[PDB]
RNA sequence: AAAGUUACCACAGGGAUCUUGUGGCAGCCAAGCGCGACGUUGCUUCGGCUCUUCCUAUCAUACCGAAGCAGAAUUCGGUAAGCGUUGGACCCACUAAUAGGGAACGUGAGCUGGGACCGUCGUGAGACGGUUAGUCUACUGAUGAAG
RNA sequence: AUCAGAGAAAAGGUGUUAGUUCAUCUAGACAGCAGGACGGUGGCCAUGGAAGUCGGAAUCCGCUAAGGAGUGUGUAA
């Protein structure tokens, strides 16, 4: 017939609407823009969905959809955009930022720790001790049942007597170095929460003031 | 049963393909219309007979491989019934035997019908008809092959217990240290896990003491595993080694262990009983510190006594040239005074006279 | 041939091939 | 059993040429050569 | 298609000449030579960019452009950084005795699975064999030619093959553990 | 050994070092293997792969379809038992016929009470030769009724008929 | 008074004279084009000794793949015809194994074993005859004139 | 075409070339990297036990950008 790569299929039956889903997200963003007040700009961070749900719990809803889709739907030109002076705000509006209604002090001060991801830089240089592996870097008061972790890790570990043993020490991360794929995977496996979620509240789209500060 | 020595049981589809391929590869497959009607009839009959023989041989081998439940020992039969539903296995074997008899009868009827064949098409149709009926019978007996294969795998993996010889049965509360004592006493290393009923199946290990061979058999903590342990202990000439957690570190109270031992006393009757007080540091009463691993050898010796009462040049050669390549010289290993004389040769016979025999 | 079998065919074989094509 | 054209046997013959042969035959030719 | 091209930017490697379809890449680490006479691809050299061009080529010949591009990139990586393969010895009962001769260009293996046969394997040119001191029973295969290094590793693994035994239980052998650059 | 001993061996020692990667490579390259197979193999084994692959596509297409809606002087023919000028072989003779009911759609093995009429020849009807299209009466007490033989007993080897009901 | 009938028919005469491994039947579906594939429901004279080669559709030998394949002994499946595939009476024992076939009348110019017509007497029946009628080449070695 | 070219037929082919139809696509096409892939809920049974993935019936749900009473591996679970 022809030389083409095979495409796999599954039986979840949970396919999103695609174009219709994007249109619904834009409509919800417009409704959020038309919401009462609080003029929030925050959707997600490196944190997990549970953290986002917990953050959204203390509100009366964070929603961005696709990045810059709401800005494109609103329109860069101020005439097309519902707000005022949105031409300069469109360039600033990027990433996972969305409207919400409840806060400012909690966002500024409270930053819950979370597992790090690739692309960042570790704040220290954690070193994995040799010999038997430690789940919490020797802080437990390390189970030997993690046999499948030896194969899944791919690091220089030998399954001796049903226990993963490291022939030589290998640091998980180094200070001043970007988090690699293996480093991020090891940090997620271990107890390395070298991350702190932040929020963006530079300006507020006031109904009357209409002053979105760039601070 | 425990002897195993049974060939793998293929699937129904695999068995049918194997039978057909064997018949095609072995029997000739070139019969033109120019041959006589008798030759055509003979060729079709030969193919049908070869297919029938192959099917019968495989079925007979499968039937013979599975041991008879009645002919097995009472302990082996009880374990097989508890573990693999011996009634279902007997039904499956009977169904396979009936299918084999039906296949042979179908082949005989087809052979008789083809003996009076008329033409090539009639012989070809008759040859196809017999093969399809045999294939239909083989396909019909599908689940029986899968059940037999699973039984064969379980039987092969099962241990070969020897209740006839002196044996020590260690049964009681789960993780009561009896398994640890059995692992220490015997060469076998029984796995121990925090979860209950870690040793689901029995583990048998040979041991030597006082120039005697003792078969240490562990049992699951006391369920299918418990029923198998009870069945094994019911018919076995062995000494009971019930262990009671003195420190109750096994999760079972001393009173609960005593009640279980009293209930199981009917199986332990007419045998030497040992009450092992486990975790002492943490029916003959013997204290064995499970945590401290102290007294296990003394308990084993006491149980054995109760049961008895109730009943270089090579290195140099290998380094130099290895075996079969190194020539060992006997001249060096001589007691001659002069080293030169020992290493030198002498004339055995000269001038028609044996110098060695005349000197 | 070169393969196992002669491409060239017997003259009576060609004709009966033509006959088989006809019917 | 394997025949004399066994590929491993030829490999093992090649290995043993430089172990129990070759040198002890070359100088053997040399000795009767200088003779 | 009329035009099908792949563009490669060259690192500080000195010479990337493709005269007579013979790539002779000279870098800081050394000089590697390969012949690409089996592919009918234009090799245009302009400044710091090399264009692999095929005009009016079929799909079978068009697939050669990327394959040529990768192997040239691989050897350029060799002359700049080099290739290093780390293999870990695996033994259950008999330790595997490994000795290196002619600075490692030939490896002879003994005491495998109790066998008295001395398996002698010679590495391909441009490869050297060393025994790592940081990790025990570790063999390091470093050189310039990635294909030669990988072929040498495959040859060692293929020679140390367990036969007639259950693979599920018998695990003795030599296998590749880490593949990458020298630095 | 005892029970799952390599399962004990896998637990306490581990798996083959590169088994997971080799099984991954084998799965990945299977597509090239199967395509290569479909072109090189010849003969009976090729025809088996042809039939097996055609079947697999059919079920696979259905499973996808089920996915979306969810989202000498002797008688040479078999017969039933001067006038008997010819010879009727005993082996060729049959006494039981597999009659399939029309409305019920169930095949029942009933005895051959007799032959009603053979359209091929009245002599065959007189001789009771079981042939295609012949009418034969069989007992229907457990279900006498007539039935037409829709098969060829001389070739199929069984008297497969359909009830006249 | 006889007449029809005979595929229950019998005795004479006249005319005519590619192959191999998948069961069938009846239904339910049934991609599709009234059929309808794969699936699903039922029930069940010939005959053999030697011999030569040849084919592989491989019994053994060589090497691989898979299987609860621990080892050993196996089973199944590939490449593979290089090399073999006995000795005696369904056996028997040896053996690594005692594989299946071709030479369309395998090798009967290698080899052997296990009448027709006519007549006559004749019911439903079979026998007692007269004629009769066959039909250089190749290979093995050996010399050998000669540019 | 490692058996090119000068009925065996139903089909098979990650062989090639053209088209025909239908789909997504700067609201970012596939592919690849970096992640999420959640909460009731371990829904309900089953049995040494199966927490989506021994198994049998349900197949609900709040949140979202999206997460199944789960695609398979895996786990005694």
């Amino acid at each position: 017939p022809k030389s083409r790569r095979s495409k796999v299929l599954t039986l979840a039956q949970t396919e999103k609407k695609g174009h219709e889903g994007k249109a619904a997200l834009f409509s919800g963003v417009q409704q959020s823009l038309d919401s009462f007040d609080y003029m929030w700009i925050f959707d997600v961070t490196n944190m997990r969905n549970t953290y986002l749900k917990r953050i959204r719990d203390d509100w009366k809803r964070i929603f961005m959809g696709k990045t810059k889709v709401m800005a494109k739907a609103l329109g860069h030109t101020p005439e097309e955009e519902h707000a005022e002076n949105v031409s300069k705000l469109t360039k600033l509006l990027h990433g996972a930022v969305g409207l919400l209604f409840t806060v400012i002090g909690y966002f500024e001060s409270f930053v819950q720790n979370d597992f790090a991801r690739a692309g960042a830089v570790a704040p220290f240089t954690h070193v994995i001790p040799a010999g038997p592996v430690y789940s919490r870097a020797g802080q437990i008061p390390l189970t030997h049942t993690l046999e499948p972790q030896v194969r899944q890790l791919g690091m220089p570990t030998v399954l001796k007597n049903g226990v993963v043993t490291l022939l030589a020490d290998f640091p998980l991360c180094t200070e001043g170095q970007q988090l690699d794929s293996r480093q991020t995977r090891l940090l997620k496996l271990f107890g390395i929460t070298a991350a702190e979620f932040k929020v963006g509240l530079l300006g507020y789209y006031s109904k009357k003031g209409a002053s979105v500060e760039f601070l | 049963a425990v002897f195993k020595n049974i060939t793998p049981i293929p699937d129904v589809n695999t068995f049918l393909d194997v039978v057909l391929s064997r018949t095609q590869r072995k029997t000739p497959t070139v019969i033109r219309s120019g041959f006589k009607i008798s030759r055509i009839r003979g060729f079709y009959g030969r193919k049908v007979k070869f297919t029938q023989d192959t099917i019968t041989e495989k079925l007979d081998s499968i039937l013979q491989e599975f041991p008879k439940l009645n002919d097995i020992h009472p302990f082996h039969a009880d374990l097989l019934n508890i573990l693999y539903d011996r009634d279902h296995l007997k039904i499956a074997l009977s169904q396979l035997s009936t299918a084999k008899h039906l296949v042979e009868n179908v082949a005989r009827d087809y052979i008789r019908l083809l003996k009076y064949g008329d033409s090539l098409y009639r012989c070809k149709q008759l040859k196809r008809a017999a093969l399809g009926r045999m294939a239909t019978i083989i396909k019909r007996q599908k689940s029986s092959l899968e059940f037999l294969e699973q039984v064969r795998q379980h039987l092969s993996r099962l241990p070969a217990i020897d209740p006839n010889t002196r044996t020590l049965l260690v049964c009681g509360y789960p993780n009561v240290g009896k398994s640890s004592f059995m692992n220490k006493v015997t060469r076998a290393q029984v796995d121990v896990q925090p979860y209950a009923f870690t040793t689901k199946s029995l583990f048998v290990g040979h041991f030597d003491y006082k120039y005697l061979r003792w078969q240490v058999i562990d049992t699951p903590g006391i369920n299918t595993i418990e029923m198998q342990s009870i069945t094994a202990m019911a018919h076995l000439r062995s000494a009971v080694l019930y262990f009671m957690d003195l420190s109750e570190m096994c999760g079972y109270s001393v009173a609960a262990q005593v009640k279980l031992y009293h209930s199981i006393k009917p199986l332990f009757a007419n045998k030497v009983t040992i009450l092992v007080l486990n975790k002492i540091d943490a029916v003959k009463v013997v204290q064995t510190s499970c945590v401290q691993d102290i007294g296990v050898m003394d308990v084993r010796t006491t149980a054995c006594e109760a049961l008895l009462a109730a009943r270089l040049a090579r290195d140099i050669e290998a380094a130099n040239g290895g075996a079969g390549v190194y020539n060992v010289e006997l001249r060096d290993k001589y007691i001659l005074q002069d080293p030169s004389w020992k290493y030198d040769r002498m004339p055995e016979l000269l001038d028609g006279k044996n110098v060695a025999d005349f000197v | 041939s070169l393969k196992k079998k002669s491409k060239r065919r017997t003259t009576r074989l060609r004709s009966r091939i033509e006959k088989k094509a006809a019917e | 059993t394997s025949g004399p054209r066994d590929n491993n046997r030829n490999k093992w013959a090649k290995k043993h040429l430089k172990k129990g042969k070759r040198a002890k035959n070359s100088n053997f030719s040399k000795f009767l050569k200088k003779k | 298609d009329i035009y099908k091209d792949e563009t490669l930017t060259i690192p500080k490697g000195v010479t990337v000449d493709i005269k007579a379809r013979n790539v002779t890449v000279t870098g800081p680490r050394g000089t590697l030579k390969q012949n690409l006479r089996h592919v009918d691809i234009e090799m245009k050299k302009q400044g710091n960019t090399i264009k692999f061009i095929v005009w009016h080529g079929s799909r079978k010949h068009n697939a050669c452009i990327r394959s040529v591009y990768s192997i040239i990139n691989n050897m350029i990586i060799g002359v700049t950084q080099g290739f290093r393969y780390k293999m870990r010895l695996v033994y259950a009962h008999f330790p595997i005795n490994i000795n290196l001769t002619e600075n490692g260009t030939v490896v002879e293996i003994r005491n495998f699975l109790g066998e008295r046969i001395t398996r002698v394997i010679k590495c391909l040119p441009g490869v050297t064999v060393s025994i790592s001191s940081a990790v025990k029973d570790e063999i390091i295969l470093e050189g310039n030619s990635l294909e030669n290094v990988s072929q040498s590793a495959a040859n060692i693994k293929q020679i140390c093959n367990v036969r007639n035994k259950d693979i599920r239980k018998f695990l003795d052998g030599i296998y590749v553990s880490e593949r990458g650059n020298i630095e | 050994p005892q029970n799952e001993y390599i399962e004990e061996s896998i637990r306490k020692h581990g798996r083959r070092f590169d088994h997971e990667e080799r099984k991954r490579k084998k799965a990945a390259r299977e597509a090239h293997d199967a395509s290569l197979y479909a072109q090189k193999t010849r003969g009976i084994k090729a025809k088996l792969y042809q039939e097996k692959r055609r079947k697999e596509k059919i079920q696979m297409k259905k499973t996808i379809k089920q996915h979306e809606e969810r989202n000498k002087r002797m008688i040479t023919k078999a017969t039933f038992v001067k006038y008997e000028r010819f010879i009727r072989p005993m082996a060729l003779r049959q006494k039981k016929a597999n009659v399939t009911h029309k409305e019920l759609g169930v095949t029942m093995q009933l005895p051959i009470i007799g032959v009603k009429k053979n359209p091929q020849s009245p002599t065959y009807t007189q001789l009771g030769v079981l042939t295609k299209g012949t009418v034969i009466e069989v007992n229907v007490s457990e279900l006498g009724k007539y039935a037409q033989i829709t098969n060829n007993p001389e070739l199929d080897g069984c008297v497969n008929a359909l009830l006249l009901t």
